[PDB]
RNA sequence: UGGAGCUUUACUGCAGGCUGUCGCUGAGGACUCUCACUCCGGGAGGAGGACACCGAUAGCCG
RNA sequence: GACUCGUACGGUCACUGAAUCCUGCCCAGUGCAGGUAUCUGAACACCUCGUACAAGAGGACGAAGGACCUGUCAACGGCG
């Protein structure tokens, strides 16, 4: 489905309607230094790892909008629940 | 499963082992101070348990008495030699460097002083080719263009018993007695005729390796069986 | 002033650098062509002799011992093991080869008690510690004020309960405080967890 | 949501082999050398050589 | 340490199973082996960023292996 790549809606920052612009959120890297690399590294030994052993499971045949809001006015960003979107096309 | 019959031989058993305490002498080069200088009489021949061939019994003159890997030739009251002035003549010892090239030889150290490693079977030989003052070329029975230490000593001829392999066994009890002799395990029974617990090849309802026998050389000992590391099989192409 | 002592000191802390490296690579060659366990007259660390215990009278030995560098050499499992217990290469001993090595001397001197321990070196293979041992029925140290305590029955065979200087560190016993939990009065007490 | 024996490109691991790297290990992307170390020799000495063996670790096969 | 007081006319690993007449075609898959410009390929060391240090992110190099090519069926097997 094709969706507007700006267009007007509530900003719960300035608590006001604004032209926001809507962006597919882009993975961040990731450090390594989370408790959970921590616990990769102590936990692992001889023979299986436990969880550490389990590997990335399967996928739905379709996943939902996962987009950024951002206010043209403040900036700032909001996120919003997704629906099932097969494909999703800005305009403009 | 169970291990395999040839990892049964390393634990090195009686049924494994060859009968050591029926063998005869390690026909190792006597040893000479220097000079040569030293040569002895054939006294008698006797059969070699331990290699189906004949050897020589010498005596040589400080009173030494040992058996020698006799070349096809050697006769009673013969008289050999060993040592640098050696004369070359069949079952005479001498250095690769005295040996003129074009020579057969045999029992060719693989390190001088080692008492002779090479060609020390049955009729074989190995061909002198290459001389020098670093290096001599030998030809292996195998073929093989082998470079040693010109200073390795060797025997002048080809070892005696000469194709025993021309005649066949004919009967399962000859080769029954000749392997009395030896340390090898025998009768043999095909892994494919055996249970899969045996051996890899076992199981099955009807015989046949329910794999390609052609195995990696890095497969772990009770995995290694069939053709070896093959670079090829069969005879076509 | 320095004591003469606090050359050797000096020297040993950095062993392949200077003088001792060359004489290390010299002595290693002799020491490779050695025995397991060998009597040496003297100490070749004389200020960490004298500063582990020892001293220039009769009834004190000292003797270099040799032992494997590198992991435990263990048998791979011959029945059942969950994948945590299948482990071979990489499994290590629990005591140090320093405490092997002290172990080793004393059962070449079944009538001598370990006083004390330092290494001498190691090569790729072998690693060296000299021990310094005790004879506990020699007077000389019977009247010693400064030994005679080893002569204590409470001492026999001290090595083989861990009461070594060596011995005591690997237990785990060198702080009084946080982390000695499970360590002190002793392993076995807390359940052998440390 | 029993047991065991057996199988395999079932899941997970463990030996074993191959391979790189660090230590042993030294002198003047390729080379010479000798002094550790290795092998041959009864010995003198000979062959090899900072490699290999051994210790540690990593990738592949398993 | 066995093999081994053994050394290719040896002895290890497998298949077939006296003699006689014979034993066709297939290397695509799998297996083994060799080769390989390029691609890919770990750790140590090295470089960059980050951190007064460290964690960490990235880079260059690139072993065996793999991709790729070749050999091989009295290898596994196949010949509708
Ligand atoms: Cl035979
Ligand atoms: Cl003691
Ligand atoms: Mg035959
Ligand atoms: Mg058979
Ligand atoms: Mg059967
Ligand atoms: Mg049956
Ligand atoms: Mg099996
Ligand atoms: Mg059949
Ligand atoms: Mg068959
Ligand atoms: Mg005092
Ligand atoms: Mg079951
Ligand atoms: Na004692
Ligand atoms: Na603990
Ligand atoms: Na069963
Ligand atoms: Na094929
Ligand atoms: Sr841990
Ligand atoms: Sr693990
Ligand atoms: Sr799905
Ligand atoms: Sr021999
Ligand atoms: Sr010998
Ligand atoms: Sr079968
Ligand atoms: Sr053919
Ligand atoms: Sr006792
Ligand atoms: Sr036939
Ligand atoms: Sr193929």
């Amino acid at each position: 489905m094709q969706m507007p790549r700006r267009f007007n809606t509530y900003c719960p920052h300035c608590n006001e309607h604004q032209e926001h612009e809507v962006e597919k959120v882009r993975s961040g890297r990731q450090t390594g230094m989370k408790w959970i690399d921590r616990q990769r590294e102590r936990n692992s030994g001889i023979g299986n790892d436990g969880k550490f052993s389990k590997v990335p499971g399967g996928d739905k045949p379709t996943k939902k909008t996962d987009l950024k809001y951002r206010c043209g006015e403040c900036g700032k960003a909001h996120l919003r629940e997704g629906w099932r979107a097969g494909r999703l096309e800005f305009q403009e | 499963g169970r291990r395999i019959q040839g990892q049964r031989r390393g634990r090195g058993t009686s049924t494994f082992r060859a009968p050591s305490h029926r063998y005869k002498a390690d026909l190792e080069h006597r040893k000479v101070e220097d000079g040569d200088v030293i040569a002895g009489t054939v006294v008698d021949i006797e059969h070699d348990p331990a290699r189906s061939a004949p050897v020589a019994a010498v005596e040589f003159e400080d009173g030494d008495r040992r058996l020698i890997l006799a070349p096809e030739g050697v006769g009673v009251g013969d008289e050999l030699q060993v040592g640098v002035d050696a004369e070359i003549a069949p079952g005479n010892t001498l250095p690769l460097a005295e040996i003129p090239e074009g020579v057969p030889v045999c029992n060719v150290e693989s390190s001088p002083g080692d008492g002779g490693k090479f060609a020390r079977a049955s009729g074989v030989n190995a061909q002198l080719l290459t001389h020098d003052r670093n290096v001599a070329v030998v030809k292996l029975p195998s073929g093989e263009m082998k470079r040693l230490d010109p200073q390795c000593r060797a025997t002048i001829g080809v070892v005696g018993g000469g194709g025993r392999t021309d005649k066949p066994f004919v009967k399962a009890g000859n080769k029954h007695h000749k392997m009395k002799a030896r340390g090898t395990k025998w009768p043999n029974v095909r892994g494919v005729a055996m249970n899969a617990v045996d051996h890899p090849f076992g199981g099955g309802g009807r015989q046949h390796p329910g794999k390609p026998k052609s195995i990696s050389r890095n497969a772990p000992p009770g995995r290694k069986v069939g053709d070896i590391a093959s670079k090829r099989t069969g005879r076509g192409g | 002033a320095r004591s003469a002592y606090s050359y050797i000191r000096e020297a040993w802390k950095r062993p392949k650098e200077g003088q001792i490296a060359e004489l290390m690579w010299h002595r290693m060659q002799e020491w490779r062509n050695e025995p397991a366990v060998v009597r040496i007259e003297r100490p070749t660390r004389l200020d960490r002799a004298r500063s582990l215990g020892y001293k220039a009278k009769q009834g004190i030995i000292v003797v270099r011992v040799a032992i494997r560098k590198g992991s435990s050499r263990r048998t791979r499992f011959n029945k059942g093991r969950r994948s945590k217990r299948m482990m071979v290469n990489r499994i290590t001993r629990k005591k140090n080869i320093q405490r092997i090595a002290e172990e080793r001397a004393n059962r070449k001197f079944p009538n001598l008690r370990v006083l004390n321990s330092y290494s001498v070196g190691e090569d790729g293979r072998h690693k060296w510690h000299e021990v310094i041992l005790i004879d506990p029925d020699h007077p000389a140290i019977k009247s010693d004020d400064q030994l005679s305590w080893i002569s204590r029955t409470r001492h026999r065979l001290r090595t083989f309960r861990g009461l070594t200087s060596a011995g005591r560190r690997c237990r785990g016993l060198r702080g009084q405080g946080k982390g000695s939990e499970k360590v002190r009065p002793s392993l076995r007490v807390n359940g052998a967890k440390a």
